[PDB]
């Protein structure tokens, strides 16, 4: 049979996905904001570069 | 025995849902409300690339921000130059119905595919000078959706048969197969470290896979429609997903949950292509209202709108340095902004 | 690829001769053609140039009006009509191919050429005409240009060719950028008026004459040539 | 300007001229999309109309005009995704055999989904009823009847405007006209005058199907020109 | 005697005003949907818009004539202005006639033809065609700049009647050839789709009927005016050219209504407006 096979595969996939480390949202948002600010000056779309560099 | 397995699966799903909910102590808005406003950004058409005989559906920038590749339903691949605005090469395709195209990081190979259920890789650095068929990867029982170059020897591809395959350019055989999805996979997005890749499928969920392990580690849910576009953050820890429900979402690889949602009561049309800038401050998204909206990746407020194209925005791309943006619609016009 | 040239012989001054060049193995219609003459124990000189579809055809200042060139795309042939030959026209002619696009390598393949025995421009000068050097140590060749080769786009137009004794010249550098098939031992650096070609380790197969060419205008001009004694 | 830039501009002009030349052959050809179920006789159609692979292309020239028909056979039941790629095409020839009275509801639902598509609202659908001789023989022998599946077959009379071919039993004519009426009832739904269906009868040994396709495409092109050149 | 007494000058002026206002309304509605809409740039829509702007110049030159219709003897607001007004006047009429001819030819090539040679839409073709038609219109109107001069409403001198006769006799083709083409081409067009379509046949029929009834009396006029040999012929010329002018302006006001309002795309653009 194939139904029992796909059921066992899904059970194994869920059991593997359940064992993963998940960090809080605050630290992730802080890291994202820090990474975005570290390259704020190096973005031509955010900071309009003069026509001499285009 | 099947009932017990199903009950265990639902129990594990409920447990992982409760675990993801317990880690959601605060939202991104409550933290980013203190950042300065992004204001408005104006983009004007700098270069207009015309010459396509059919509707444009996909594009890709090479290793440099100068060359560009695009696909059209005619079966012709034209290499565009954003500076002097000329056509470099003209590759005639055997199958006219092409839906995806990519440029190798080495600048030597270009892949294409579509309803022909076969991937054609052409070489641009041939000694003879004329572009010829170099690789013909066949075996997929479905139309190709998206392809991206990882290295100069391997390339991942996605088909409508709910299977993804990592082919080798040398031998032309399936090195790694991904059969974890349950719907037609739509779009792919590689990581900047070239070790992981996240794919958005028709099952309203995006899955991250590894190149060596080949197993999905995280499963993100929350979409109510067909996810059609996906793009990863430049740092490699977050990614945006767009569906036909006119609501874009931003998921995190580390938080394993949804962080931000972009929506508007005025927009009801679906999303087609989503991309990020060089720093990730702004989020570009093409919609079916003949316009393309650029929002703030942290504040979700409408920063700018682009109404240069009169037809459905089919493909959108951002350069590696963020110097210019490429927008291709069904009007056979490939416009360049900034 | 393969280029077979024919039409040489003993021609008296004032006659007419049709030199033929057949190409085999590549798209002749997409590649522009150039003719380069070389006198016995002398430098190189550009003769004429033809583009794809015969839309851009140009000649040198000393052969303007007399000699003509044509191409046949269905037959894949190149013809050179030389009339009213002079006493100085004795030389060996080479037909070379070149394609122009971003990332190309013009003058990459050099034909076999045929000999013929009868009876402003940016002049390239080389202060080092002959440098007898032992194999194993680095070689440094200098080149000076009278006009700035740096265009407004930022690209440097300079080509280096290595003509081995008894063999056709080979392209080494086309733009700092290294050509295909050439080892990484060759390098080039300099400003818009001075250039230096550096060879890390010279071998027995690296012996030959080094020619420089500028590609800023249509009337190309070659240098005197620097030969190395093994 | 440098010589390389001028040569690149000349090559770009040559490529543009090549594209303009290809425009003449690309615009003067009609791209048709052949659709149908698994039991449909589209294979006989493509093999007799020669006047792991994906898309199937068939180029046939009749009445000095060529047609490129595209058929999809290697795809699964998923259709709402890739069908958006088949927009702007000339015509959609949907072939379905009516002899299979059991799977008529599936073909009806498929035709309804094709006609009521958001992207296919402008492209018309040419309806073909294949395998007429088998249906006629089966309804003449009385083996499998229609009212056992559709209760509306008994509550249906022969229309007055019927123009049957001399030399057929009235029963097969009533059956084919009832099938045509049932197909039109779902075809006329959400019409809005932007597209009209073309229900036509065909067979396997039938060879003038190409002429009927040509006439239907002629009508489609006439309607397109009336909508475009300000005459409707 | 006095030309155009008030008893007949008032109703004709009132009908001129209402014709003028309805025409300018229709023409601005026609031109306002071709600028900001991209789907309304069909090859036939360029001819429609060119005819619209031609009729707009006609209607803006109209007031300087209504006012002539009141007091002909005073000055004409400039010596060169009257010549310029007559020049642009005749130009726009010639351009509209040539545009109608080209539109009939295009409708024939698009609606009648076998699916063999049916496409060019070069865009280049339509632009060059409108340019050449406008150039020919201006070239034909040039002789009106040549003929009209200051000789005491700025009327031409009675010493160049032969040149005027021969020139208007060359411009007689601008009525016979449009009649010879717009009739037989629309004839075959109505023949093919009849032997929704009956609506198109009725539209073409009413269009050609209005075309005839509006363009024939005009030329009767030219020709009569050029046959003004008797004293009573002058009065007949006045009383015929007045109604000829009124019918020509009725044509200029109804042409956009006939060629644009019937289209579904135009009505959709007006609704979304
Ligand atoms: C001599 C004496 C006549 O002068 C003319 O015929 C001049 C030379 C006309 O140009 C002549 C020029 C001529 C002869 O060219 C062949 C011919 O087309 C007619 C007669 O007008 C002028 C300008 C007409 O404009 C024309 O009115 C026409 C009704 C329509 C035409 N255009 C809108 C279509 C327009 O230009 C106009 C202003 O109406 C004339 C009004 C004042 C009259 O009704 C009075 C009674 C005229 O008969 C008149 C002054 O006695």
């Amino acid at each position: 049979t194939a139904s029992i096979a796909q059921a066992r595969k899904l059970v194994e996939q869920l059991k593997m996905e359940a064992n993963i480390d998940r960090i809080k949202v605050s630290k992730a948002a802080a890291d994202l904001m820090a990474y975005c600010e570290a390259h704020a000056k190096e973005d031509p779309l955010l900071t309009p570069v003069p026509a001499s560099e285009n | 025995e099947l009932d017990q397995l199903r009950q265990e699966a639902e129990q594990l799903k409920n447990q992982i849902r409760d675990a993801r909910k317990a880690c959601a102590d605060a939202t991104l808005s409550q933290i980013t409300n203190n950042i300065d406003p992004v204001g408005r950004i104006q983009m004007r058409t700098r270069r207009t690339l015309r010459g396509h005989l059919a509707k444009i559906y996909a594009m890709h920038w090479g290793t440099d921000s100068r060359l560009l590749v695009s696909a059209s339903q005619d079966g012709k691949l034209i290499i565009w130059d954003s500076y002097t605005t000329n056509k470099v090469h003209a590759i005639p395709l055997r199958s006219s119905w092409v839906m995806t195209c990519a440029y190798a990081p080495s600048g030597n190979y270009v892949a294409c595919g579509g309803l022909d259920n076969i991937c054609s890789i052409y070489n641009l650095k041939t000694r003879e000078g004329n572009v010829r068929v170099s690789r013909e990867l066949a075996g997929h029982t479905g139309y190709l959706s998206c392809c991206r170059f990882l290295d100069d020897n391997q390339i991942v591809t996605s088909s409508g048969d709910t299977t993804c395959a990592l082919w080798d350019i040398e031998t032309g055989q399936q090195t790694t197969t991904f059969t974890g999805h349950t719907g037609d996979v739509m779009s792919l997005s590689l990581a900047p470290d070239t070790r992981l890749f996240v794919s958005g499928a028709c099952d309203a969920s995006a899955k991250l896979w590894d190149v060596r392990e080949g197993m999905c580690r995280q499963t993100f849910t929350g979409h109510e429609s067909d996810i059609n576009a996906i793009c990863f953050f430049p740092n490699g820890n977050a990614f945006a997903t767009g569906s036909d429900d006119a609501t874009c979402r931003l998921f995190d690889l580390r938080a394993d949950q949804e962080l931000m949602t972009y929506s508007h009561d005025n927009i009801i049309c679906g999303i087609t292509s989503v991309s990020f800038s060089k720093s990730g401050r702004l989020l570009l998204a093409g919609y079916d209202d003949f316009n393309c909206n650029v929002w703030d990746a942290l504040k979700a407020d409408r920063a700018g709108v682009l109404a240069g194209h009169d037809n459905r925005v089919s493909c959108l791309g951002v350069t590696d340095d963020g110097m210019a943006v490429a927008t291709g619609s069904w009007d056979s016009f490939l416009k360049i902004w900034n | 690829v393969q280029l077979v040239e024919s039409g040489g012989g003993l021609v008296q001054p004032g006659g007419s001769r049709k030199l033929s060049c057949s190409a085999s193995g590549f798209a002749f219609s997409s590649f522009g053609m150039h003719w380069v003459r070389q006198a016995p124990e002398k430098g190189l000189e550009w003769v004429a140039y033809i583009s794809s579809g015969s839309g851009t055809i140009y000649y040198a200042d000393t052969v303007k009006g007399r000699f003509t060139i044509s191409r046949d795309d269905p037959k894949n042939t190149l013809f050179l009509q030389m009339t009213s030959l002079r006493s100085e026209d004795t030389a060996m002619y080479y037909c070379v191919r070149s394609i122009y696009y971003y990332g190309s390598s013009p003058f990459d393949f050099w034909g076999q050429g045929t000999t013929l025995t009868v009876s402003a421009d940016i002049v390239m000068t080389q202060a080092t005409s002959s440098v007898p050097v032992t194999p194993g140590e680095s070689v440094s060749i200098s080149c000076r240009s009278s006009k700035s080769l740096l265009h407004s786009n930022g690209n440097t137009y300079l080509y280096w060719f290595l003509q081995r004794p008894g063999q056709s010249p080979q392209l080494l550098i086309y733009r700092s950028n290294l050509a295909s098939g050439v080892p990484d031992r060759f390098s080039g650096s300099g400003s818009g008026t001075a250039f230096t070609l550096t060879i890390s380790r010279l071998e027995a197969e690296d012996v030959g004459v080094y020619y420089c060419m500028q590609h800023l205008e249509y009337p190309l001009t070659f240098g005197a040539g620097t030969k190395l004694e093994l | 300007l440098s010589a390389e830039d001028k040569a690149a501009v000349e090559r770009s002009k040559m490529i543009e001229k090549q594209l303009q030349k290809d425009k003449q052959v690309y615009r003067r050809t009609l791209r048709l999309l052949l659709l149908g179920a698994d039991n449909s006789g589209k294979s006989t159609i493509v093999k007799q109309m020669r006047i792991t692979s994906g898309i199937f292309e068939t180029k046939f020239q009749v009445d000095k005009v060529n047609f490129h028909m595209f058929d999809v056979g290697a795809q699964r039941d998923e259709r709402r995704k890739w069908i958006q790629c088949f927009n702007d095409v000339t015509a959609i020839i949907f072939v379905v055999d009516s002899s299979d009275y059991n799977r008529l509801q599936e073909a009806l639902n498929d035709f309804k989904s094709i006609w009521n598509n958001r992207w296919l609202r402008t492209i018309s659908v040419i309806l073909f009823l294949n395998k007429q001789d088998l249906l006629a023989e089966k309804v003449l022998a009385g083996k499998s009847k229609i009212e056992d599946y559709f209760p509306e077959f008994a509550r249906y009379t022969t229309p007055e405007d019927a123009t049957p071919e001399p030399g057929e039993d009235p029963r097969v004519t009533r059956a084919k006209y009832f099938i045509r009426k049932e197909f039109v009832d779902i075809s006329t739904a959400s019409g809005d005058g932007r597209h009209i269906c073309y229900p036509h009868f065909t067979c396997s040994v039938d060879t003038e199907n190409a002429r009927r396709i040509f006439n239907d495409c002629k009508d489609i092109i006439l309607q397109m020109n009336l909508r475009e050149y300000n005459l409707v | 005697c006095s030309p155009f007494p008030l008893g007949a000058l008032v109703p004709v002026t009132a009908v001129c005003l209402c014709l003028f206002v309805v025409g300018v309304s229709g023409n601005v509605v026609t031109v306002m949907l071709i600028g900001r809409y991209r789907d309304m740039r069909t090859t036939t829509n360029l001819y429609l818009g060119s005819m619209a702007v031609s009729d707009l110049l006609i209607l803006l030159g109209l007031p300087f004539d209504l006012y002539r219709l009141w007091r002909s003897r005073p000055w004409v607001f400039g010596p060169l202005l009257c010549r310029l007004s007559l020049y642009v006047g005749e130009g726009c009429t010639y351009a509209t006639l040539l545009h109608m001819t080209a539109l009939s030819v295009e409708r024939y090539l698009a609606i009648c033809r076998p699916l063999r040679a049916r496409v060019l839409v070069t865009r280049r073709r339509v632009r060059a065609l409108i340019a050449v038609l406008w150039a020919v219109a201006l070239l034909s109107a040039g002789p009106f700049l040549f003929l009209v001069g200051v000789e005491q409403e700025c009327r031409p001198s009675p010493a160049q009647l032969g040149a005027l006769r021969v020139m208007l006799w060359v411009t007689t083709a601008y009525f016979f050839l449009p009649f010879l083409c717009l009739s037989i081409l629309y004839g075959l067009i109505g023949r093919e789709l009849w032997s929704g379509h009956r609506q198109t046949v009725r539209v073409l029929l009413v269009v050609v009927l209005a075309f005839i009834i509006c363009w024939l009396p005009f030329h009767v006029g030219r020709i009569i005016y050029i046959n003004t040999e008797d004293s009573r012929m002058m009065y007949f010329s006045q009383y015929f050219n007045i109604v000829a002018l009124q019918l020509f302006y009725l044509s200029a006001s109804i042409n956009p209504i006939l060629y644009n309002l019937i289209s579904k795309k135009y009505r959709a653009a007006a609704f979304k407006l």
